[PDB]
């Protein structure tokens, strides 16, 4: 019966866990943790990635 | 031993490393110091900043 | 050539600062994480091949 109250509901709630799951993709890097990065790479080099 | 250095021998060795999730075993000459939990710190496990 | 060696190392601790200290390395292209910034990560298991 309440079911256009829960469309947005849910919309909401996916849209927030779509973004929250994008951190975990590697958008051609070699990792996704900033911190691997920094760490093991030359400042140089660390930018591009 | 008569050509340039185009043909020369040469002494590779390649080391080929992980990284992955699991127990370290080789670290590097890196220290340790004493644990403080309730703090808001910065902590390097095993590589992880 | 086609005979190359495996040596794996583990359970160890690797101090990389000893390489430059010896005979001129003029090849060290590190294709990987860092030249430099090597000795601060700890690895979970080297291949070291020759």
């Amino acid at each position: 019966a309440l079911g256009k109250l829960q469309d947005v509901v849910n919309h909401n709630a996916q849209a927030l866990n779509t973004l929250v799951k994008q951190l975990s993709s590697k958008f051609g890097a070699i990792s996704s943790v900033l911190n691997d990065i920094f760490s093991r790479l030359d400042p140089p080099e660390a930018e591009v990635q | 031993p008569t050509y340039g250095v185009g043909h020369q021998p040469y002494r590779v060795v390649v080391l080929s490393f992980e990284l992955l999730h699991a127990p370290a075993t080789v670290c590097g000459p890196k220290k340790s110091t004493n644990l403080v939990k309730n703090k808001c710190v910065n902590f390097n496990f095993n590589g992880l900043k | 050539v086609y005979a190359w060696n495996r040596k794996r190392i583990s359970n160890c601790v690797a101090d990389y600062s000893v390489l430059y200290n010896l005979a001129p390395f003029f090849t060290f292209k590190c294709y990987g994480v860092s030249p430099t910034k090597l000795n601060d990560l700890c690895f979970t298991n080297v291949y070291a091949d020759s």
